[PDB]
DNA sequence: AGCCCGT
DNA sequence: ACGGGCT
């Protein structure tokens, strides 16, 4: 659930 | 990182 | 060549 | 159940 490199 | 040497991240 | 996350 | 972003 975090973006920081994948955003779920 | 930076850039340079995005981030992270992005 | 250069890093690292939370519901 | 998840991989991104320029100097
Ligand atoms: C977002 O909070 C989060 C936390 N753990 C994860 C594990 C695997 C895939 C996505 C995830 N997202
Ligand atoms: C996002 O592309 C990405 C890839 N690997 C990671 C490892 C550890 C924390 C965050 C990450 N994000
Ligand atoms: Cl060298
Ligand atoms: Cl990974
Ligand atoms: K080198
Ligand atoms: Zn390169
Ligand atoms: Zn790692
Ligand atoms: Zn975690
Ligand atoms: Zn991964
Ligand atoms: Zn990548």
């Amino acid at each position: 659930x975090a973006x920081v490199x994948a955003x779920v | 990182t930076x850039p340079g040497v995005t981030x992270p991240g992005v």
